[PDB]
C-alpha cells in the first residue's frame, strides 16, 4: 500500500521537477515604486561551429587555416575560404609568368584559396596495401580495435564449435566448478588471434574488456621491445600483389632482425626451423665461451 | 598520375598516423630536422654525383616550388585534428615578436613526405598537363628513393618516453581534450 | 588501539552545494555525515573547527595559474562562453558548473590545510576531513568526476614535518592525479585499490609502480567486482604489514571513500561495515601521524553510515547502531540501524589470483629498501550549536 | 645432450598455431 498517484503535493515542486508556481507571482515591494550541419566538411566530426549563409556547411573555430579563438569573434560575418571566391583570358596565364621559379608549381599554387581546409587523410594507395590497416570511423588507425551468477562460466567455457572443452597453458584446469560450490569456478577469456584459453588468474586481469583495442594473448612476438636504443616496429603485411615477396637462399647468420614467415624496399624472408636451432645452438655455445 | 611510393614509407605514414592518432602523439616543434635542412642536404649530395648538363636548374627549381607548396597546402590539407592547437599557438608566438608567419622551417620531414603522398588527390581534379606531371613523378620518385637509404637517419625508431631525440612529443590530457573539441 | 587525538574539521557551506539533477557524486552526504557526530555525542572526545577558505596564491601550490583563476570565475551564467577551458579541464561536459563551485574547492582546500598544518603543529594526532576528499584531479584537469586535488594540496603541505608520506585509496575510482603527482619521487607513497574495470580515472595498473627515485614506491591493485570482508581482510592485511615494516613511513593519508561501499550508482564493491572499518583500523594500529580524509561515495545512507561508524571507532569508543532522533531520522533504511548489508553479490576474486598478486608484489618490493605557509588559522566554531532534538 | 628441445617442444606445444610463435 505505497500509493503514490493519490498523494501529488501540486502547491509545491512536483517529480524532483520544479513546477512554475515560483515564477508565478510578479508582485515586489522592493523598488517602493521608485543552413548547419550536424557533420563538417573538413574533419566529418561534430561540435561547435560557425553559422553560414553562402554555403550549406559548417565549420570548427580551430579548423581553418587562419584559425580564430571562439571566446574573440570576427568582425563582421566570417566567410569560408572558397567562399571569398564564390561571388567573384584566364588569370592563370598571366598568373605563370607573374613570378619566377615556381612555373612548374605555378597551377598547384593558385589552387590554394579555392578549396575549404581540411583534416589529413591517407589516399586510397596506401592504407590498403596492408590488410591489417583499415579505415576508422572517424580516422582512427584499426589494427586490432574493434554481476550474475556462475551462469558465465558455462557461456564462457562452452563455445559449441566442436562441442569440447577449453584448457589454460599455464594450468591444465578448466575449473569449471560446481553449481553447488561456484567460488571454485574461474573465468576464462580466450584470445582474439589464435583463440588461445586463458585463466584470469594466470595472467594478472581483473576484467572482460570487449570495447576499444582487442586482448592479446601473451603468447606472440612483442610489438614495441626495447634493447642508444631501439624501438622494433615491425615491418608489416603487405597483400599488394605478393609484395612481400619469399626468398629463402641463405638462412646463416641471415641478421634478418626478425620478421620471418617460418616454413616446415621490404622483404619478408623466409626461415626454417632447422636454422633456428642452428643458429640457437651457435648462440647458446657462443654464450658458453664468454 | 600517382607516384611510386616505396612500401618502407607507406609503412612509415601508417606508424605517423597510428602516433597521431591512436597513441595520439605530435611531432616536435623546434625539430631538430625541418625541410629547410632536409632540401640542403639534397643540395648538398645529389649534385655532385651526376653529371650537369643543366638537370640542376629544374631540379632547384621544383626544390622551390616545393618549398612554396609546403607553405600554403600545409594549413589546408595537413594538421590531424591533434595538430590545429599547435599551429595556433605557433603563429601566436610567431606574431608575438612580429615574426612573419612562416610555418615551413617549424615542420620537420614527416609533413613533407605527407605532402609527397597527397600530390594524386588534388593533381586529379585540375587541367594540369601530362608532359611536366611525367617528369614532376619521375624527379619525386628519384626523391623518395633518396629517401628511403635516409629512412633511418630521418625516421629513426624511437619513441618520446625515455629521450627527447624521437621527433615526437606525447599529447597532454588538456591538449587532447582541446584538440579534438573543436 | 591505542588513544588518539582526533580533530575535524566541518564547513556547513560544504552541505548546501548541489552538483545537479541526476547526479551521483554530491557534497551533500558531508553534512549529515556532521549531523550524525554532532548528535552521537562525539564531542566529548572532539574539537570542532572551521575550514577556512582557500587563499589563492596559496590554492596555485598544486594547480596552474590559469585553471585556479578560471575556477574563481566560473559560473553557469558565462560556461557558454568559457567554452575553451570548458572542454580543457573536462568542465561541464561530464562535470557540470553551479553557484559556489569556487567556494566549494577554497573551502575544500583549506581543510586539506588545515589538516596538514595540525598534522605539522602536532597538537592532534589524527585530522578527520570530510569536507574535501576530492582525489581524482590533477594540476590542469577536472578528470575523474571532480574538480580539485586537495589531498596532494594537504600531502606536501605536511612534507616539511612527515618526509615519508603514505597514502591509501581503498575506494572504487582510485587516485589517479594522487598517484601521477607523486610518481617520480620515493617522498610520498601512493597505494590504492581499484578494481581493473573502466572507471571515473581508468588508469591503474600492476606494471606501474614507479619511475625515477619513486620506482617500486607506488603500489596499485587491480581488484573485481566485489571482494568479500575475508578476501579483502587476506587482500589488505599483508600488504600494508609489508609496506609498513619495508617504507616506514611517518605519515599516512587514508581516503575514506564510500565509493565502495554495498550498493551505490557507480561503486562495484561489496564490504560491510566490518570490512570498511579494517582499512582504517589496520592503518591507525601503528600510531603513526594520521589524516583521514574522505570524498567517495555515491549513496547518502551508506556514507554517513560508514562515515559515523569510522568517526565512532577512531575515538575508540562503542559506535552504536541506534540512530538519534536528526534532520535525517527518515533517512537511513526502514530499520533505521547503523549498518550497510553486504549484498548477495558473487565473490569474483580468487585467492590464488591474490596470492599471486601477493607474490608479485613482495619480488617487487624486495629490491627496494606563499605569505601563509605552515598556518592553523582558523575559528573553534563551536559557539553555537544546531542540535535539532525537537520534532 | 642439447637436441632434445625440439621433440620436448613437440610433445608440450603440439599444435602449430602457437610452435611457430615459439620458433618467433
Amino acid at each position: 500500500k505505497k500509493r503514490p498517484k493519490r498523494l501529488s503535493s501540486q502547491n509545491v515542486n512536483y517529480d524532483l521537477k520544479r513546477r512554475k508556481i515560483i515564477t508565478s507571482e510578479g508582485i515586489e515591494r522592493s523598488f517602493k515604486n521608485e543552413e548547419n550541419e550536424d557533420f563538417c566538411s573538413a574533419c566529418n566530426q561534430s561540435g561547435s561551429f560557425l553559422c553560414c549563409d553562402t554555403c550549406p556547411k559548417s565549420f570548427h573555430f580551430l579548423c581553418l587555416d587562419p584559425p580564430i579563438d571562439p571566446n574573440n569573434l570576427p568582425k563582421g560575418d566570417w566567410h569560408c575560404n572558397e567562399c571569398k571566391f564564390k561571388i567573384f583570358k584566364k588569370i592563370e596565364s598571366n598568373f605563370i609568368k607573374q613570378n619566377n621559379n615556381v612555373k612548374i608549381f605555378a597551377k598547384l599554387l593558385f589552387n590554394i584559396d579555392s578549396h575549404n581546409p581540411k583534416q589529413f587523410q591517407l589516399p586510397n594507395y596506401i592504407k590498403e596495401t596492408f590488410p591489417a590497416v583499415k579505415t576508422g570511423s572517424r580516422g582512427q588507425y584499426s589494427d586490432e580495435n574493434d554481476t550474475k551468477l556462475d551462469s558465465y562460466n558455462p557461456d564462457t567455457h562452452i563455445d559449441s564449435n566442436s562441442g569440447k572443452f577449453l584448457i589454460c597453458y599455464k594450468c591444465n584446469q578448466t575449473r569449471l566448478g560446481s553449481w553447488s560450490h561456484p567460488e571454485n569456478s574461474r573465468l576464462i577469456m580466450t584470445c582474439d588471434y589464435c583463440q588461445t584459453p586463458w585463466h584470469l588468474d594466470c595472467v594478472p586481469r581483473a576484467s572482460f574488456k570487449n570495447l576499444g583495442s582487442k586482448w592479446k594473448c601473451p603468447l606472440h612476438s612483442p610489438t614495441k621491445v626495447y634493447k642508444n636504443y631501439k624501438v622494433w616496429k615491425k615491418q608489416r603485411l603487405i597483400n599488394k600483389k605478393n609484395q612481400l615477396y619469399y626468398e629463402p637462399l641463405q638462412k646463416i647468420g641471415y641478421q634478418n632482425n626478425g620478421n620471418i614467415q617460418i616454413i616446415p624496399d621490404f622483404k619478408i624472408t623466409q626461415i626454417d626451423e632447422n636454422s633456428i636451432k642452428y643458429d640457437f645452438f651457435d648462440k647458446i655455445y657462443k654464450s658458453k665461451m664468454v | 598520375i600517382s607516384l611510386q611510393i616505396p612500401i618502407k614509407l607507406k609503412s612509415v605514414l601508417v606508424d605517423d598516423w597510428e602516433y597521431v592518432t591512436k597513441d595520439k602523439k605530435i611531432c616536435r616543434l623546434p625539430a631538430d630536422v625541418t625541410v629547410e635542412m632536409v632540401l640542403n642536404k639534397y643540395e648538398h649530395e645529389v649534385s655532385q654525383e651526376l653529371e650537369s648538363p643543366g638537370s640542376q636548374s629544374q631540379l632547384s627549381e621544383y626544390c622551390a616550388g616545393l618549398k612554396l607548396y609546403f607553405d600554403k597546402c600545409l594549413g589546408n590539407m595537413l594538421l590531424y585534428r591533434l595538430e590545429r592547437l599547435q599551429y595556433d599557438e605557433l603563429l601566436k608566438k610567431s606574431s608575438k615578436d612580429q615574426k612573419p608567419l612562416v610555418p615551413i622551417r617549424i615542420y620537420g620531414a614527416i609533413h613533407l613526405l605527407r605532402l609527397i603522398s597527397v600530390l594524386p588527390e588534388l593533381i586529379s581534379s585540375t587541367t594540369m598537363d601530362l608532359q611536366s606531371c611525367q617528369l614532376l613523378i619521375k624527379q619525386t620518385e628519384d626523391f623518395l628513393v633518396w629517401l628511403l637509404m635516409h629512412v633511418d637517419e630521418y625516421f629513426n625508431d624511437k619513441d618520446p618516453n625515455r629521450s627527447d631525440d624521437a621527433l615526437y612529443v606525447n599529447t597532454s590530457s588538456q591538449y587532447e581534450g582541446v584538440a579534438l573539441g573543436m | 588501539s591505542d588513544k588518539r587525538r582526533v580533530a575535524y574539521f566541518y564547513d556547513a557551506d560544504v552541505g548546501n552545494y548541489a552538483y545537479g539533477a541526476g547526479h551521483p557524486m554530491k557534497p551533500h552526504r558531508i553534512r549529515m555525515a556532521h549531523s550524525l557526530i554532532m548528535n552521537y555525542g562525539l564531542y566529548k572526545k572532539m574539537e570542532i573547527y572551521r575550514a577556512k577558505p582557500a587563499t589563492k596564491q596559496e590554492m596555485c601550490q598544486f594547480h596552474t595559474d590559469e585553471y585556479i583563476d578560471f575556477l574563481s570565475r566560473v559560473t553557469p551564467d558565462n560556461l557558454e562562453m568559457f567554452k575553451r577551458e570548458s572542454v580543457k579541464f573536462n568542465v561541464g561536459d561530464d562535470c557540470p558548473v553551479f553557484d559556489g563551485l569556487y567556494e566549494y574547492c577554497s573551502i575544500s582546500g583549506g581543510g586539506s590545510m588545515e589538516g596538514a598544518a595540525r598534522l605539522n603543529r602536532g597538537k592532534c594526532d589524527v585530522a578527520v576531513n570530510y569536507a574535501g576528499g576530492l582525489h581524482h584531479a590533477k594540476k590542469s584537469e577536472a578528470s575523474g568526476f571532480c574538480y580539485l586535488n586537495d589531498i596532494v594540496l594537504g600531502i606536501i603541505e605536511l612534507l616539511r614535518y612527515h618526509p615519508r608520506v603514505l597514502y591509501i585509496d581503498i575506494d572504487v575510482h582510485h587516485g589517479d592525479g594522487v598517484e601521477e603527482a607523486f610518481y617520480t619521487t620515493d617522498r610520498v607513497m601512493t597505494c590504492s585499490f581499484h578494481k581493473y574495470g573502466e572507471f571515473f580515472p581508468g588508469t591503474g595498473e600492476l606494471r606501474d609502480i614507479g619511475v625515477g627515485a619513486g620506482k617500486n614506491y607506488a603500489v596499485n591493485v587491480p581488484l573485481r567486482d566485489g571482494i568479500d570482508d575475508a578476501t579483502y581482510r587476506s587482500v589488505f592485511e599483508p600488504v600494508i604489514k609489508k609496506i609498513m615494516e619495508w617504507y616506514q613511513p611517518s605519515a599516512v593519508v587514508l581516503q575514506c571513500g564510500g565509493d565502495s561501499l554495498s550498493g551505490d550508482r557507480l561503486g562495484c564493491f561489496n564490504l560491510s561495515m566490518e570490512g570498511h572499518a579494517n582499512c582504517v583500523n589496520y592503518v591507525k594500529s601503528f600510531g603513526i601521524p594520521m589524516m583521514v580524509v574522505g570524498g567517495g561515495g555515491y549513496t547518502m545512507r551508506n556514507v554517513a553510515r560508514t562515515w559515523c561508524f569510522e568517526t565512532g571507532l577512531l575515538n575508540n569508543v562503542v559506535l552504536d547502531k541506534d540512530l538519534p532522533y536528526n534532520e535525517y531520522y527518515e533517512y537511513y533504511g526502514p530499520d533505521y540501524k547503523l549498518s550497510v548489508r553486504p549484498s548477495n553479490m558473487f565473490n569474483v576474486n580468487t585467492p590464488e589470483y591474490l596470492d599471486k598478486v601477493m607474490t608479485n608484489i613482495f619480488a617487487n618490493l624486495e629490491n627496494t629498501k606563499e605569505e601563509d605557509s605552515a598556518e592553523a588559522k582558523d575559528t573553534k566554531g563551536g559557539s553555537q550549536y544546531a542540535r535539532d532534538l525537537h520534532v | 645432450e642439447e637436441v632434445t628441445f625440439f621433440e620436448k617442444a613437440k610433445r608440450y606445444i603440439g599444435n602449430k598455431h602457437l610452435y611457430t610463435e615459439f620458433l618467433k
